[PDB]
């Protein structure tokens, strides 16, 4: 489950 | 956290105080308990013989392997200073307090005891129907006003002053209303046992002028009392504290003789299921409970929709999960009380899942989840949409006459460690209303 | 070296655009700009964008009923 | 509820406490559930006689939600006149629905289902020569009937037209009528002989489709739900090669209806002379005594302009009284003009097939007199599990829209703030690293996308085929 | 830790006692004994709350249990 990380994109 | 809490406080205490506090031989049986088996070991050899034994002697009964073990065991004995470390002849001697030695050797030789583990009337009464009945509605009814429930007979004063300048159940005038607190929802998690010794602990350090000794003493005591038996009166001090022990639903009185109940046997670290719900992917709650307090707790962050007999039915929104965190609750402690309040058959499937996981590839064991990790997703994600905005108040600076200047009133803020946010392009930095001072302060010097 | 009295608000990229577009109608908002993800605003219109944006932010979430 | 002491909990359920009644010894074999007010009733599925309740629950009630472990129904008008239709009546519902309830079957539940479970089996609609006519087995009724403001052994005729509204007048009306088939005994209609290949197999849950359908041996007419790639088209086809009679299928596409063709030959053993697509490519029609027409909703919906080629397939469909119609995506029959049909082809029965059974507006429940009532309902979890339907992973991303775009989203007015944010950078992103993984992995992607806008710009830059209203079959 | 049980297997027998009174010049050591054994499982018993006590003799006849007592009382003790 990814909810603590960092966001997607560039 | 148990003999953790209690040891820590008694660790505090001073010595001075402590010498008075082993006079009894119950509050000493009691403390024996607490120590860790090493510890108890040492102290059984050491309270038959008044003789004197080198400390290394100890050591050498301790194996290799057990060798991290003893280092805990003396250090604890010796915060309590139960264990005098006395110094001559070029030898660091050792040698057990002159109080506890006694005070141990009447308890277990039956010696002249003064009355401390109480006398018997011999006027019984049932167990089962009053004693039980009596703590569990008192103790019920202390719940119920504390996670908010309305009931009909609030508590006393006495508890109410207690829990209200202790960190459970803030209340505040200007609201007019009494809620739960961070370390309150744990106080609730906590079981029965530990949830008994914070509210007792409290009392401990709320008394003043009463000697902090002769309430301890009254309490260990307490718990060597056997329930369902009489116990005639006793202390000046430890008449008022008997009373305000009915309060807490711990001992029954009439109105000369009082019974301890089952809290009070239970207060002396003694050593379906009710609560168990269902938690599935449509965030509907399913509680095979029959119990208020089941049913209020639950209420904190759950929208009930009806009730059965045998059980309560309810469903998980985005309103109640707010309502539970804008109070203080955190999620991690949410999924503890469903993970640990799961149904057996959650466990099963779950554990099936892991099965067919570990028959496919044998490679992963990942911790198993008794419930869906849907709901544990969501509700995270829900207490993350109450962070989403983060606030710090305080001060800015701006127009540094020198970058020297600007550097070191930045870098001292940042050593005294009250610098929030810096900006070298703008040659701006905020500091938070805490630490305002202190930079202001800086600057001038 | 003046102490403007202000809430640092540290936000993402999205909320960044609602301060903007809240202080917009409401100029009295946002005191000043700090960068992308760092606004100073009136210490107490805090209390009320707050509770401001919820509304604004409650719309783009579903309710069941 | 009498004498009993509300909790001190009991503020917090609002009229919801449903505690005054007591509890059985038997509670733990009993393994349902029941709320004396709402109708809901809660399932155990991890209890004895799971299976044993597991089908006479869902014919009495329907399914609000089927989750893992607790499953909930709800008893309702609607669903106890699709229960009372196969052979069901008041007494045997009492005595099972108390055998099985932990909790007892409340007054308020007892009234419930004796008003509507009565009614039933009074009132039929026959069809013969294309004329309608409302049969009644008993002669008071025609005291009801005939005296009925809307209206206009004992036989009347009915406008077709006005069939529409006879049977909303039926549901109103204290008198529901059925539709039932004798094919048996039904030897006017010219009969069509074919029967399913030995090659052809029957699934468990489709078996018990039909067996719901079929139950006391005359066709009946509803609504069959399944979840997609259950084999709907197998059930349509075998319920047409049992009843061995003329036969129609209308769909909503034009791909489709080769589709359900193609599957018609492969799986029975009809013969291509008998059969004949009624679609935009060719209109000829079967001139033998009996057939198939596999049409689409748009043909035989359309009133207006209808051509020369096409007049003519529409008297043939029309002057011929045909005995079976199927209507796959059943989903959206109750449309304004796609009910029309209905009402204008006459049959003695009526099969509805779609996986899903709900819609945006309230006409859902208008399904009920538009073709029948419900007859079977599969549990989309229960089939996965048993190896006939894939699993699947549903899974949300959130992307973040960056700060430049979305400042034109707070300004920009809702009609173009869909076109806004439907572009975001962050989504492309998402998409094609989506892509190339999965394709990396050896997977089929299909990108689904209702803006057509939208859709062109991805195929463009990403240099893939993309498929859209315009484009030819 | 945990809990642990406790059983303590005494042999008593005036045949076995009786001699060891003769050899020595202590009378009565079996009370010395006894009273030994009585504070030795007080002790145990003080180590921890949930744990418990049993004590089998073995006379000549046979063997009874002393503690705990079967289902089927002067004053010694204060
Ligand atoms: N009993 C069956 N035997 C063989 N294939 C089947 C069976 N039931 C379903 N299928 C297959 O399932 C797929 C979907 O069938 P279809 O009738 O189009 O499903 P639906 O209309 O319910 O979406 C096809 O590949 C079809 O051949
Ligand atoms: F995909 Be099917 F036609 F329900």
């Amino acid at each position: 489950s990814t909810i603590g990380k960092t966001a997607l994109g560039r | 956290s148990l003999k953790h809490s209690v040891t820590q406080y008694l660790e505090e205490i001073p010595q001075q105080v402590q010498n008075r506090l082993y006079t009894s031989p119950a509050t000493c049986l009691a403390i024996y308990r607490i120590l860790p088996p090493l510890a108890k070991f040492f102290i059984m050899a050491m309270v038959f013989n008044e003789n004197e034994v080198p400390l290394l002697d100890l050591d050498k009964w301790v194996n290799s392997n057990g060798k991290l073990q003893f280092q805990n065991a003396i250090k604890s004995m010796k915060s309590l200073h139960l264990l005098i470390p006395n110094k001559s002849s070029g030898t660091l001697m050792i040698n057990l307090n002159p109080t506890f030695k006694i005070s141990l050797r009447n308890a277990l030789t039956g010696g002249e005891v003064q009355n401390s583990f109480g006398v018997v009337v011999e006027e019984n009464v049932v167990s089962l129907d009053l004693l039980d009945e009596y703590s569990a509605n008192k103790w019920e009814t202390i719940l119920h006003f504390m996670v908010g429930t309305p009931l009909a007979k609030i508590p006393s004063e006495k508890v109410l002053n207690l829990l209200k300048h202790s960190k459970l159940m803030e209340e505040v005038n200007s609201t007019g209303e009494f809620k739960i607190t961070n370390e309150g929802f744990q106080f609730l998690l906590q079981e029965i046992n530990s949830q008994l010794w914070t509210l007792l602990l409290q009392y401990l350090k709320m008394i003043e002028t009463m000697d902090l000794v002769d309430v301890l003493h009254f309490i260990f005591m307490l718990g060597a009392l056997e329930v369902g038996k009489a116990y005639k009166i006793l202390s000046e001090t430890q008449r008022i504290m008997l009373q305000d022990m009915r309060d807490y639903g711990l001992v029954f009185q009439k109105h000369s003789i009082f019974y301890p109940t089952k809290l009070a046997l239970m207060l002396t670290s003694d050593t379906i299921p009710d609560g168990s719900l269902i938690v599935e992917t449509n965030f509907k709650i399913y509680s095979y409970s029959n119990s208020p307090l089941q049913i209020a707790v639950l209420s904190l962050f759950v929208h009930l929709k009806a009730r059965f007999v045998n059980m309560v039915l309810g469903q998980i929104t985005r309103e109640s999960i707010r309502r539970a965190l804008t109070n203080g609750i955190t999620a991690d402690q949410i999924i503890a009380y469903l993970e640990t309040h799961a149904h057996p058959q959650m466990r099963r499937l779950a554990e099936e899942k892991l099965e067919k996981k570990l028959e496919l590839d044998p490679n992963c064991k990942e911790p198993l989840q008794v419930l869906p990790p849907t709901v544990v997703d969501q509700i995270r994600l829900w207490q993350l949409e109450l962070d989403r905005v983060i606030t710090y108040e305080g001060s800015l600076y701006s127009d540094f006459e020198t970058s020297q200047e600007y550097n070191l009133l930045s870098k001292y803020a940042q050593d005294i460690g009250v610098l929030l946010w810096k900006d070298d392009k703008k040659k701006k930095f905020f500091i938070s209303k805490e630490g305002n001072s202190q930079v202001l302060d800086f600057a001038k010097r | 070296a003046r102490a403007r009295k202000g809430a640092l608000v540290q936000c993402d990229p999205s909320i960044k655009a609602l301060i903007l577009q809240i202080d917009a109608k409401m100029s009295d908002i946002v005191l000043e700009e700090l960068d992308d993800t760092h606004l100073l605003v009136n210490p107490s219109k805090v209390e009320f964008v707050k509770h401001e944006l919820n509304r604004l932010l409650s719309k783009n979430i579903y309710n069941p009923m | 509820p009498a004498d009993f002491v509300p909790d001190s909990v009991s503020g917090m359920f609002r009229s919801h406490d449903f505690s005054y009644l007591r509890l059985r010894p038997d509670h733990a074999s009993r393994p349902l559930w029941i709320s004396p007010s709402d109708g809901r009733i809660i399932l155990e599925s991890f209890s004895p006689l799971a299976e044993q309740a597991q089908d006479f629950l869902v014919t009495i009630a329907e399914p609000i939600s089927r989750p893992s472990h607790i499953h909930e129904y709800k008893i309702t008008a609607y669903s106890l006149y699709a229960a009372v239709s196969v052979g069901l009546e008041t007494d045997d519902i009492i005595s099972v629905l108390d055998r099985l309830s932990k909790v007892p079957v409340a007054e308020s539940i007892i009234n419930f289902i004796k008003g509507a479970t009565i009614s039933y089996g009074k009132v039929k609609l026959v069809i013969k020569h294309n004329r309608y006519f409302v049969e009644t087995t008993q002669a008071d009724i025609l005291q009801m009937l005939l005296n009925d403001s809307v209206i206009g052994v004992h036989s009347f005729e009915i406008a077709n037209e006005s069939v529409e509204v006879v049977k909303k007048r039926c549901q109103e009306i204290d008198y529901p009528v059925l539709e039932e088939y004798d094919f048996r005994n039904d030897h006017r209609n010219p009969d069509l002989d074919i029967d399913l290949k030995p090659s052809t197999q029957i699934r468990p849950y489709q078996e018990k489709s039909l067996s719901k359908m079929f139950g006391n041996g005359r066709a009946r007419s509803g609504i069959i739900v399944l979840p997609c790639g259950a084999g709907k088209t197998l059930v349509g086809i075998t319920a047409a090669c049992t009843i061995k009679k003329s036969v129609i299928v209308l769909c909503t596409s034009s791909v489709s209806v080769m589709q359900w063709r193609q599957q018609f030959l492969q799986w029975c053993t009809l013969q291509p002379e008998n059969c004949a697509v009624f679609t935009s490519d060719n209109k000829e029609m079967f001139q033998t005594e009996s057939g198939l027409v596999v049409s689409t909703y748009s043909m035989v919906a359309n009133t207006r302009n209808r051509s020369h080629d096409s007049q003519k397939v529409m008297d043939f469909l029309t002057g011929r009284e045909w005995g079976f119609i199927i209507l796959d995506e059943v989903h959206v029959v109750p449309a304004a003009m796609f009910r029309r049909v209905v009402s204008t082809i006459a049959a003695h029965a009526k099969l509805g097939l779609t996986a899903t059974l709900v819609r945006e507006d309230d006409k859902i429940g208008d399904l009920n007199f538009l073709i029948g009532p419900k007859l079977y309902e599969a549990n989309w979890m229960e089939l996965s599990q048993k190896g006939h339907i894939a699993n699947v992973q549903c899974a949300e991303v959130w992307c973040p829209m960056t700060a430049e775009f979305y400042q034109e989203y707070l300004r920009e007015t809702a009609r173009k703030r869909m076109l806004l944010y439907i572009m975001n950078p962050t989504k492309f992103q998402a998409c094609q690293f989506l892509i190339q993984y999965h394709e990396r992995r050896g997977d089929k992607i299909i990108v689904f996308s209702d803006n057509v806008y939208a859709l062109q710009e991805y195929a463009l830059k990403m240099g893939k085929p993309f498929i859209y209203g315009s484009t030819p079959q | 830790e945990s809990p642990s049980l406790l059983t303590v297997i005494i042999e008593i027998a005036p045949k076995l006692w009786t001699t060891f009174d003769e050899e020595g010049n202590e009378k009565g050591s079996i009370i010395k004994v006894l009273e030994a054994l009585i504070v030795f499982l007080n002790a145990h018993l003080a180590f921890n709350s949930a744990n418990k006590v049993a004590v089998i003799a073995a006379y000549s006849q046979g063997i009874k249990y002393l503690y705990p007592e079967s289902t089927s009382d002067l004053k010694i003790i204060n």
